[PDB]
């Protein structure tokens, strides 16, 4: 999971 | 409908991006007004870059830009505790629209689960929906943040919607919809994070807002  | 509150979170919807004094503006994400001239916008945008105060934060409304100095927004936590997602009080915004009650209440969380949803969100300006599989919810969530120098920084946070779907980079800030109609397609949070075919928001409730 990335900060997208 | 899912479609209904998606054409109200739509016209809420902003880019937010950060500057220096004088330098080009780096687009980020999107920032969600909710009423007046308060917004939710992922913190994950600014806090963890130098100097976040000296910058300028930027607001685009379809093509109308709207500037202040990082100084003079009031940031506002949504509850105890890092939650990503602030409330910000932008003093030169145009007054949005009241949504906050097409947010999910905190006791109708239950109606949301296992159930499809609506991510409403934009990549740089331009609307998408972006299907969300049957919802569950992290009661705790973490995913990885990577900053502007190309390092990156691990997240964590109370409450969060997980659902299978397909994200892109710019679409946090955007709203997870719920598909239940006996909800009113309630507004369910604030996109925060995709990978893997995975798509994370923060739990927003209506309660939340009591914090002004
Ligand atoms: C989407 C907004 N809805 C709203 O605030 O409704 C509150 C309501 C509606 C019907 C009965 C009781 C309360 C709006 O823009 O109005």
């Amino acid at each position: 999971l990335f900060f997208e | 409908s899912t479609l209904e509150i998606a054409g109200l979170v739509r016209k809420n919807l902003v880019q937010f991006g950060v500057g220096e004094k004088n330098g080009s503006v780096r687009w980020v994400m999107n920032a969600l007004g909710v009423k007046d001239d308060w917004l939710l916008v992922p913190s994950h945008a600014y806090k963890f870059e130098k100097d976040y105060e000296m910058m300028e934060f930027y607001f685009n409304r379809g093509g109308t830009y709207y500037s202040i100095s990082a100084g003079n927004v009031v940031i506002q936590s949504l509850d105890v505790g890092f939650q990503d997602v602030v409330l910000m009080k932008v003093p030169t915004i145009p007054k949005f629209r009241d949504i906050t009650q097409h947010f999910i209440k905190k006791g109708d969380v239950p109606r949301a689960l296992n159930r499809l949803a609506t991510l409403v969100t934009t990549v740089n300006g331009t609307p998408m929906l972006i299907s969300e599989g049957p919802l569950k919810m992290e009661e705790k969530a973490t995913y990885v943040h990577k900053k502007n120098d190309g390092t990156t920084v691990d997240l964590t946070v109370d409450q969060a919607w997980r659902g299978k779907g397909e994200g892109l980079p710019g679409m946090c800030g955007g709203a997870l919809v719920s598909s239940n109609q006996s909800i009113q397609n309630a507004i369910l949070g604030i996109h925060v994070a995709g990978g893997n075919s995975i798509l994370v928001a923060k739990l927003v409730t209506q309660e939340m807002f009591q914090n002004i």
